[PDB]
């Protein structure tokens, strides 16, 4: 799954000037169940 | 247009503000037109010939 903490919200802030500088914040993490439930294969060469 | 180059090094830290990056502008291309022409001429006698 995908854990989301802070989607971009809109509130009355002190936006002044004319630079129009904007920012987009987003805090995300990842969750996985039963570590041995998924498999990985690293392609590599022999010894 | 072409999106910016993904980097994967996005590890920004908490803070009301943060750093800024670069942005690529839109590119413009142009092509020219060519004129194709074919001239023809034939005498009236030859045009009437069967």
């Amino acid at each position: 799954t995908q854990m989301v903490l802070r989607a971009p919200k809109r509130t009355e802030l002190a936006k002044d000037g004319s630079y129009e500088k904007w920012m987009i914040e987003m805090e995300v993490g990842l969750r996985h169940r039963n570590p041995y439930a998924s498999g990985v294969l690293f392609t590599a060469a022999g010894k | 247009d072409a999106l910016a180059s993904v980097d994967g090094n996005n590890a920004h830290v908490e803070g009301s503000r943060a750093e800024d990056g670069e942005m690529k502008p839109t590119v413009i291309k142009s092509n020219v037109t060519q004129i194709l022409r074919k001239v023809v001429r034939v005498s009236d006698t030859a045009n009437t010939t069967a």
